[PDB]
């Protein structure tokens, strides 16, 4: 059921900044 | 109202109404000075003709202006104020390109509301993944992108400036060294069409060459608009071997198998699972048969036998950047995250940076 599990997995998004505490995200 | 997406390609634009299960309008990137994709093809020897978008960047925007207009009302045949509108974008597209964008469908185009994606991200999400590594490659550039919970991680996305049109030029190369001549742009569409309906991957190259060599089983023939047959064989499979071989084309690049390995091993330790399980290909040059059997072979070499390897390659997948697209501006919850006029003339521009992403 993409949109529901889509809407879904994007609704527990987690924002920019705990992804980079987390060193997920980096800037190149 | 219905939500428009636009997905503006180096090569070809797609484009349609979100909730549809294809986009309705796929035509040229092309302005010829005036006339406007398939319009301007046609009118070729009096205007001239250009490509606004440059390995899948804007580099011509009063041309890129032309596009959007005419996918708006003659395409789709919209005012484009009535529509909220979702455009894409290239992975490490500039800060000032994604202003620009917004600026213009607000301003020039009384858009109510819009928002941008970046290609890889929707390719991923219309295969119902949040997470995942995209090998996405068009007619102008091709990128490996992976994507940690929607967020396209810029320190490990690798560019290539190898795709579908180099890949073009590359079997005019070498058919002519067969003794054909295929040298002009007219030509040139010739050897693409070519390109599209004969070329595949070999599972095992090397093999897959000698195998020319014991017979003609790999030989197809083609028929030329001016009625002469020709005939392709090794040169099927020759071209798009490039992509896991740049140095066929003089590029000093590692092939996609590689450059695929290389971003996830860019990543954080504990994700790497989840791209290995997770590669989404998307885009016309994903295309050939046999491309997805080849790379989940090649990334099986490189990666720990510890490893799960899934490669996603729907049919679909030439679309799947506007299809992931038509799903995401479909959704009730998506609603929330379009940047609106209003905040767009309270914040301006670069409103474009807080609220897509
Ligand atoms: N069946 C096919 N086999 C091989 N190549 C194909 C096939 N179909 C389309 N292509 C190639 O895909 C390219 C265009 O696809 P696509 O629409 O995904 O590119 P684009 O989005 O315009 O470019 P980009 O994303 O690089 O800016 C062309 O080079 C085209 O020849
Ligand atoms: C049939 C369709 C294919 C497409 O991918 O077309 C795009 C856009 C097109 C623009 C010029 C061309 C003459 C217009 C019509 C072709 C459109 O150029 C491309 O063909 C180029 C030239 S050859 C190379 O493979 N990509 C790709
Ligand atoms: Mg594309």
């Amino acid at each position: 059921q993409i949109g529901t599990k889509l809407t879904r997995r994007l609704s527990q998004r987690p924002t920019a900044e705990e992804l980079e505490q987390r060193n997920i995200l980096k800037p190149r | 109202t219905t939500a428009l997406v636009c997905d503006n390609g180096s090569g070809l634009v797609k484009a349609g109404f979100a909730g549809d299960d294809a986009p309705r309008a796929v035509f040229p990137s092309i302005v010829g000075r005036s006339y406007v994709g398939d319009e301007a093809q046609s009118k070729r020897g009096i205007l001239t003709l250009k490509y606004p978008i440059e390995h899948g960047i804007i580099t011509n925007w009063d041309d890129m202006e032309k596009i959007w207009h005419h996918t708006f009302y003659n395409e789709l045949r919209v005012a484009p104020e009535e529509h909220p509108t979702l455009l894409t974008e290239a992975p490490l597209n500039p800060k000032a390109n994604r202003e620009k964008m917004t600026q213009i469908m607000f301003e020039t185009f009384n858009v109510p509301a819009m928002y941008v994606a970046i290609q890889a991200v929707l390719s991923l999400y219309a295969s119902g993944r949040t997470t995942g590594i995209v090998l996405d490659s068009g007619d102008g550039v091709t990128h490996n992108v992976p994507i940690y919970e929607g967020y396209a991680l810029p320190h490990a996305i690798m560019r290539l400036d190898l795709a579908g049109r180099d890949l073009t030029d590359y079997l005019m190369k070498i058919l002519t060294e067969r003794g054909y001549s295929f040298v002009t742009t007219a030509e040139r569409e010739i050897v693409r069409d070519i390109k599209e309906k004969l070329c595949y991957v070999a599972l095992d190259f090397e093999n897959e060459m000698a195998t020319a060599a014991s017979s003609s089983s790999l030989e197809k023939s083609y028929e030329l608009p001016d009625g002469q047959v020709i005939t392709i064989g090794n040169e099927r499979f020759r071209c798009p071997e490039t992509l896991f071989q740049p140095s066929f084309i003089g590029m000093e690049s590692a092939g996609i198998h590689e450059t695929t390995y290389n971003s996830i091993m860019k990543c954080d330790i504990d994700i790497r699972k989840d791209l290995y399980a997770n590669n989404v290909m998307s885009g016309g040059t994903t295309m050939y048969p046999g491309i997805a059997d080849r790379m989940q072979k090649e990334i099986t070499a490189l990666a720990p036998s510890t490893m799960k390897i899934k490669i996603i390659a729907p049919p679909e997948r030439k679309y799947s950047v506007w299809i992931g697209g038509s799903i995401l501006a479909s959704l009730s919850t998506f609603q929330q995250m379009w940047i609106t006029k209003q905040e767009y003339d309270e914040a301006g521009p670069s409103i474009v940076h807080r609220k897509c992403f």
